[PDB]
């Protein structure tokens, strides 16, 4: 019976779980190990059996210990429960989110931050901006994205988002369907302000100087807002 | 726990917090920010004084035992004007704080550590700082180095051959091979050198072996040709080599005006000289540039400070510098039209809003390559008194203001060409350049010059004597200064490519040997306290300079500090 | 009318143009290779009357006064 590693994996697994479930048999709080073991341990079995959906095993497994049933921390520890098994269809991976619940007063490593709110880019001084995107697919920009070189579609004044960033939370996101519009918050871009990459408009530090250069090559490249070539004076590096 | 009077603690131990110190004969004032000692447990050496054996001096070491301790120094750096031991090893600032022996002392930690091996050296009553950095080096002649170390200066970078003409009116050493001679006589000064190239020049590939042969960097100068061509393939280069590069705009505007020359640098990392303009450079905008971000601007010397004989002096040296014959119709109409009473006036302003950066010398061709220091603090000095104190000065000091100037010619040059990590400032590290400045000379006649760690020259005195103290007391070599020991105590940089091509023993170099290092990510958002940048402009008419709206321009002066009262000449 | 051609004055010397000002420079061709490397970019190549379209052409585009006109310009493999 050629046993893959990842069936003894598994073989291991389960009767982690059968001393679970056989211990709180013995009427005994189940912890943190106990109640994933258990939870996981059953989905396997009932993709063995075939009968079960992913989508249903995936609600069922939060039907598999009440509030009372483990120890008091456990129900706020195990936020979930990933767990492949393998069904008639071939192997899924079944989520169980949150499988049980708060009953307790304790929480490990909870966090009691101080209220009050934290001002994200400090005096930055904002601008709103007009975005519409007349493409037929969706458009999420980030945090720090020169703006200025978004998609081809975002129509919007280009010329007023030159270097600058979605004044945002460091990391997220803005989101625009087809047809969606909107006006944006970006700050100036902070630190040299040396611009390279994205969509290889400007690729050198963000001047008013620099800028007339990435207006007219977005103009050529066709991104939307990007004015136009009012007679053109070309330099000599670009 | 007995107490003592200040009165009596400072002639002991020297300013401590609180206390203020006058940079001196100018209305600079000091003040000690911060203290790392421990009130009864300060380092003093002498007769029946601490460091001594099993007392302030351990005879249980860390396996760290300093080389040299500087005892109660009042350090006025970039990084703050505070008091504290520094301690020195194997030629570097191996820590900074209290050290003395943990066997009889609450706070020495083993970097820090006094025994039997650590020399003694009193620094109570001194204010240390790092050495200068002039980077607008002609070298025109051995004797400038020198002379400028007798400054504060210990690290020189520019470009040139001797009293060559191309040198003496551009800081460059011309090709691979001028460039070894230049190394190989570095080997026998006392001062860090780095040498820089032809920028001037369209053809890349001749660009790039002056670095792979040495070269920090490059060096646009309107004598060869500071051309928009010229100027795009060195700066490309010049990014590909992660080396710096330095510029003397086109003057006669013969190929474009800065606005083409801007746009050649197309945004690029730059160290601009005598931005000013009577330095040299594009009539008369030039000084605009200090506005910009990309740019690192530069002073020049001589139009700093602004008194009452400055431009009655310029109108000469141009002739002694471009090959200006004084005679020749087309030279006697520019050389005019450069030495703007209005350009030169601005400049102390903008050093003191931050708008300039760095202030070079220019050696021997419009510029005194032993004035720099000097003249930094009276245009510090000169500015208080015009201006008063600053927006962001705190509390009652100028300490601020200090740190500005201060890292003008410290750990602003040092950046510009990329060697801000081994020198330019005060921190643990680095190697240890160090100047001990008696505060009545301060800015303008050091007491001695350390050079990696060991002294190199200081003032010395009847050297028959049963004192150093007595008469004639002038700079005298010291140890560190001669043997195989320079050898050790100095460095000569180059870049990553020669660096690792091997051209310390491809030139047989015993000189140390560092190479130079991110100088294509800098900007003037770089440049320490000096970082401010803002739209100039300057009229073609009435040439005023302006800035962000307001214009800017100091009065001339009629007197400054640090000169009459010092030096016989 | 002035490609591949420098001011005829003593070698070293020069013209100088105060804003306003208007005159009538003297210029003969370039010796030597005729081979124009460097200044604005506009040849760096050998002194021909072909040569010349391109730079006539850029000197057009980068804004020189008295660049003539780009009366559809043919572009080639290399420029
Ligand atoms: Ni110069
Ligand atoms: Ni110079």
């Amino acid at each position: 019976m050629k046993l893959t590693p990842k069936e003894l994996d598994k073989l291991m697994l389960h009767y982690a779980g059968e001393l679970a479930k056989k211990r709180k048999e013995k009427g005994i709080k189940l912890n943190y190990v106990e109640a994933v073991a258990l939870i996981s341990a059953h989905i396997m079995e009932e993709a063995r059996a075939g009968k079960k959906t992913a989508a249903e095993l995936m609600q069922e497994g939060r039907t598999l210990l009440k509030p009372d049933d483990v120890m008091d921390g456990v129900a706020s520890m195990i936020h979930e429960v990933g767990i492949e098994a393998m069904f008639p269809d071939g192997t899924k991976l079944v989520t169980v989110h949150t499988p049980i619940e708060a009953n307790g007063k304790l929480v490990p490593g909870e966090l009691f931050l101080k209220n009050e709110d934290i001002t994200i880019n400090e005096g930055k001084k904002a601008v709103s901006v007009k975005v519409k995107n007349v493409g037929d697919r969706p458009v999420q920009i980030g945090s720090h994205f020169h703006f200025f070189e978004v998609n081809r579609c975002l129509d919007f004044d280009r010329e007023k988002t030159f270097g600058k960033r979605l004044d945002i939370a460091a990391g997220t996101a803005v989101r625009f369907e087809p047809g969606e519009e909107k006006s944006v918050e970006l700050i100036d871009i902070g630190g040299n302000r040396r611009i390279f990459g994205f969509n290889a408009l400007v690729d050198r530090q963000a001047d008013n100087e620099s800028k007339k250069i990435a207006l007219h090559r977005a103009k050529e490249r066709g991104f939307h807002g990007a004015k136009s070539d009012d007679n053109y004076v070309k330099t000599i590096k670009e | 726990m007995k107490k003592i009077s200040r009165k009596e603690y400072v002639s002991m131990y020297g300013p401590t917090t609180g206390d203020k110190v006058r940079l001196g004969d100018t209305d600079l004032i000091a003040e000690v920010e911060h203290d790392y000692t421990i009130y009864g447990e300060e380092l003093k050496f002498g007769g029946g004084k601490t460091l001594r054996e099993g007392m302030s001096q351990s005879n249980n070491p860390s396996k760290e035992e300093l080389d040299l301790i500087i005892t109660n120094a009042l350090i006025v750096d970039y990084t703050g004007i505070y008091k504290a031991d520094i301690g020195i090893k194997d030629g570097k600032i191996a820590g900074i704080g209290k050290g003395g022996n943990k066997d009889m002392q609450d706070g020495v930690k083993n970097n820090l550590s006094v025994g039997p091996a650590t020399e003694a050296l009193a620094g109570e009553g001194l204010i240390v700082t790092a050495g200068g950095i002039d980077t607008h080096i002609h070298f025109i002649s051995p004797q400038q180095i020198p002379t400028a170390f007798a400054s504060g200066v210990t690290t020189m970078i520019g470009g040139g051959t001797g009293p060559a003409d191309g040198t003496n009116a551009t800081t460059i050493t011309p090709g691979r091979r001028n460039l070894k001679w230049m190394l190989r006589a570095a080997e026998e000064y006392s001062m860090n050198l780095g040498f820089l190239a032809k920028g001037n020049a369209s053809n890349d590939a001749s660009l790039a072996d002056q670095i792979e042969a040495g070269a920090i960097g490059f060096k646009i100068h309107e004598d060869w040709g500071t051309t928009p061509s010229a100027i795009n393939h060195a700066l490309d280069v010049a990014d590909k080599y992660d080396v710096q590069v330095a510029i003397h705009t086109d003057t006669l505007n013969e190929a474009g005006c800065v606005e083409d020359t801007m746009a050649a640098i197309a945004g690029r990392t730059m160290h601009t000289f005598h931005t000013e303009g009577a330095g040299g450079g594009h009539a008369p905008d030039i000084i605009k540039v200090a506005g910009e971000h990309n740019i690192l601007p530069a002073s020049t010397n001589p139009t700093i400070p602004f008194t009452v004989n400055t431009e009655a002096e310029h109108m000469d040296m141009l002739m002694v510098c471009h090959h200006l014959d004084k005679s020749i119709k087309e030279d006697v109409q520019f050389a005019d039209s450069r030495i703007r009473p209005q350009t030169i006036a601005a400049e102390d302003t903008l050093h003191d809003m931050g708008a300039f950066s760095i202030t070079s010398s220019d050696s021997q061709a419009m510029g005194r390559v032993g004035e720099v220091i000097t003249r930094t603090w009276q245009t510090a000095d000169k500015n208080k008194k015009e201006f008063g104190r600053l927006k962001e000065e705190k509390g009652d000091n100028d300490n601020f203001r200090i740190k500005r100037y201060l890292s003008k010619y410290t750990i602003n040059p040092a950046i510009a060409h990329g060697i801000s990590e081994y020198v330019g400032s005060v921190e643990v590290g680095k190697v240890a350049d160090l100047v001990l400045w008696s505060p009545a000379f301060f800015g303008v006649k050091p007491n001695m010059i350390i050079k990696g760690g060991f002294i190199a020259l200081s003032q010395m005195g009847d050297a028959n004597a049963s004192i150093p103290t007595p008469q004639p007391v002038y700079y005298r070599e010291m140890f560190a200064h001669h043997g195989k020991a320079k050898y050790d105590a100095n460095i000569t940089f180059v870049s990553q490519a020669a660096y690792d091509k091997g051209i310390k023993e491809e030139l047989g170099l015993e000189r140390q040997v560092l190479p130079v290092k991110n100088c294509r990510n800098v900007t003037k958002k770089d440049m320490q306290f000096n970082n401010t940048t803002a739209h100039i402009e300057v009229n073609p008419e009435t040439y005023h300079v302006f800035v962000d709206g307001k214009e800017v321009t100091s009065k001339p002066a009629n007197k400054v500090s640090l000169a009459q009262l010092f030096s016989i000449f």
